[PDB]
RNA sequence: AUAAAUUUUUAAGGUAUGUAUUUAUUUUUUUUAAGAACUAGAUACUAACACAAAUAGUAAAU
RNA sequence: ACGAAUCUCUUUGCCUUUUGGCUUAGAUCAAGUGUAGUAUCUGUUCUUUUCA
């Protein structure tokens, strides 16, 4: 992410980039297991 | 009323009964007989076992890495 | 449809945890009328949840925050179990620490439902047996009852 | 074990005070017919025996029904849905 | 006998040793009633037998004629995936 | 001495419980550090 | 162990993009405005490609139903919900599981 | 100038299940409920009962 | 004086009606209506001693 939010500030507004980059952040629940997202990408997003 | 069990069966509570004598399959005679023993490459921006477990395998990360896909 | 929480429904919600544990939630929101699973589970880890830590700031919190929020741009959730702290606070009193910088009735009756709910342990079948049972002892003192005002004719 | 001796002591002074107490408020043959083995007893000292056995049940029993009483009726701060969520809760506050 | 025996009593066997229940039934009555790949596959190979002697008994009575006696039994051992359903309970007969 | 089973999952009589018997130390590496102010002073450069 | 990249790597390809860009003479995107000529159309398309999941279904579960409102109230309301949404970009960080 | 031909069938998995159906005669010291009447409906559960007419406990649906 | 027995209370000990299994958390989770049966939720008015 840190990349990212860099690499979007490039070509968007701080704003919308923020937006995305903490938009995939998540718990992920299945079931019971459930887990922060801290890492990779989240292809489920509308924009991904 | 499910419940783990604590105990088994004694063979003995069997052993007492008396016989029936049904036929099964798997009691006619097979095998009646014993066996006795005797330029250009330059441009670009890059410039010069065994873990007793499953899931920290090396195989097991492959395989979830195909199917689970 | 849009909802807010009342201590009433968020009482009987803190019992039913109490009782079913967090894991069940589709029979927490069944006591719970209005809600579902997911808000029930959002609302009580995020909020209702006793353990998590609700308090003010320290130097070791702040430094560590703007410290953490610098250096991680927006990772909320991963900064907030960085500093144990929940997620949307952990926000909010960040952007306040940059805000320095300036230039009673059928709510009685779902009561009534789940608090008659929650005392009931048993099952369909035991409660069936518990009357097969009476039914059988009422059948034996009829009889006994026969036959002593039988006894009272002498015939026996 | 320390805990039999400990009775058999407790039992020991009691039925010392039982026998003086006697004293302050006043063989073997055997069958050649059978192997059998034939002891000749007082019915006095069989009958203080089960009178003390009963009297020791009903006491210990007392106490133990008492202490249901006031143990039940104490403690009020767990949830209890019945009796058992009580017993049982109570246990879980035994453990620390 | 044996299903006499066995207290069902509202199944006929026919001349033709076809099995039929005279009496629309009680589900328990089924399930007390379902019988064995035994019992069924000898009442077909009866049937079979039934059928062959028969075709001769008629010849005897004169109301044939030896050449439609020989096709008859013919026709029969032919066509026995027909005439039976013996195929039901052993279909490894489905070679024959 | 064996503690007595509280478990998320099962509840087979209907026993009411206590929550706390229903219900990290490490900080982050920095390479975080060291990539965030990477990123920034590359960043910076390149702006001016 | 911490991430991977390690900031020399991230220096190189950050400034790639940048060379890359400015060479390019690339303007980046602004904000959604407030004000926007096209907007009503973008949103009708979002929203027809939410709603043709819906198109085929006869039992519409919760979560569905739930859907089903948000979008009808969307086509009804578009510059209430035009202002959500400008709203919810400038602000929320933080979202459900 | 080609002769190249697989198969074929039976049971199992509104309702199961359970209960009673005796007719024909076996010897003579305790204690307190606040009491009574009126009234309406509102949330519930249910019911092989009612909207060319039909579904059940191996399988379910864009 | 101390010793002992008895009654009562307190504390410790003992645990006294003191969570009994497995599989994809075993799976699924709200779309109706008419009448009818039962459950039970409010208010109103009057009144607080005894003997043959
Ligand atoms: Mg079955
Ligand atoms: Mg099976
Ligand atoms: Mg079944």
């Amino acid at each position: 992410f840190t990349l990212l939010n860099r690499l979007l500030r490039l070509i968007v507004d701080p704003n919308i980039a923020d937006y995305i980059t903490a938009k995939n952040n998540v718990v992920i629940n299945f079931k019971d297991m459930s887990h922060v997202n801290k890492y990779g990408l989240i292809r489920g997003l509308k924009f991904a | 009323s499910h419940r783990p069990q604590l105990e088994a069966r004694s063979g003995a509570k069997a052993a007492a009964y008396t016989p029936t004598g049904i036929e099964h399959a798997r009691l006619l005679p097979g095998h009646t007989t014993l066996k006795y023993r005797k330029s250009w490459r330059k441009g670009t921006a890059f410039g010069r076992g065994y873990i007793n477990d499953m899931t920290k395998s090396e195989y097991h990360q492959e395989f979830l890495h195909k199917h689970v896909r | 449809k849009g909802g807010v929480w009342t201590n009433v429904e968020d009482q009987i919600l803190k019992a039913a945890v109490q009782k079913y544990g967090t894991h069940q939630w589709s029979k927490v929101a069944s006591l719970l009328q209005k809600k579902t699973a997911r808000q029930s589970e959002l609302r009580w880890n995020e909020y209702l949840n006793p353990k998590l830590n609700f308090t003010e700031f320290s130097k070791e919190e702040d430094a560590q925050l703007l410290d953490l929020a610098r250096e991680l741009p927006n990772q909320w959730r991963t900064i907030a179990d960085m500093m144990a702290r929940p997620a949307q606070v952990c926000v909010e009193r960040y952007n306040r620490l940059l805000e320095s910088e300036d230039s009673e009735d059928e709510e009685k009756e779902m009561l009534a439902e789940a608090r008659a709910r929650l005392l009931n342990t048993q099952g369909k079948k035991a409660t069936r047996k518990i009357r097969e049972r009476m039914l059988e002892e009422s059948k034996r003192i009829a009889e006994l009852q026969k036959r002593r005002e039988l006894k009272q004719a002498g015939i026996n | 074990d320390q805990l039999a001796k400990l009775s058999y002591e407790k039992t020991l002074r009691n039925l010392a005070t039982q026998t003086q107490n006697s004293s302050k408020q006043d063989k073997v043959q055997k069958d050649t017919k059978t192997g059998k083995i034939t002891i000749a007893d007082d019915d006095k000292l069989v009958n203080k025996l089960a009178v003390s056995l009963q009297s020791e049940s009903k006491k210990r029993y007392e106490a133990r029904k008492r202490q249901m009483q006031n143990a039940k009726t104490l403690y009020g701060v767990e949830s209890f849905i019945n009796d058992k969520n009580k017993q049982f809760n109570e246990k879980l506050s035994r453990e620390s | 006998l044996l299903i006499h025996r066995k207290g069902l009593t509202y199944l006929h066997l026919d001349y033709n040793f076809n099995l039929k229940p005279t009496k629309t039934l009680t589900t328990k009555e089924r399930k007390k009633s379902r019988l064995g790949n035994s019992f069924h596959l000898m009442r077909e190979l009866l049937k079979m037998m039934k059928l062959i002697v028969d075709t001769h008994v008629q010849f005897r009575l004169g109301n044939v004629d030896a050449f439609q006696l020989a096709d008859g039994i013919h026709y029969i051992l032919n066509h026995i995936g027909q005439l039976t359903g013996i195929y039901r309970y052993k279909y490894k007969v489905m070679h024959q | 001495k064996i503690p007595a089973a509280v478990s998320n999952w099962k509840n087979p009589n209907g026993y009411t419980v206590a929550l706390e018997r229903r219900v990290e130390n490490n900080t982050i590496n920095d390479g975080f550090m060291k990539l965030s102010e990477a990123l920034e002073n590359a960043d910076k450069k390149a702006r001016q | 162990n911490g991430p991977e990249i390690t900031p020399e790597e991230a220096t190189t390809i950050f400034s790639v993009m940048v060379e890359w860009l400015e060479s390019r003479s690339f303007s980046p995107i602004p904000f959604p405005p407030l004000t926007y000529k096209n907007d009503t159309k973008i949103l009708v398309l979002a929203l027809e490609d939410l709603k043709d999941v819906y198109a085929s279904k006869v039992r519409l579960n919760a979560s569905e139903r739930e859907e089903l409102a948000l979008i009808e109230e969307a086509y009804d309301n578009p510059h209430d919900t035009l202002n959500r949404i400008k709203k919810y970009l400038l602000t929320q960080r933080v979202f459900k599981p």
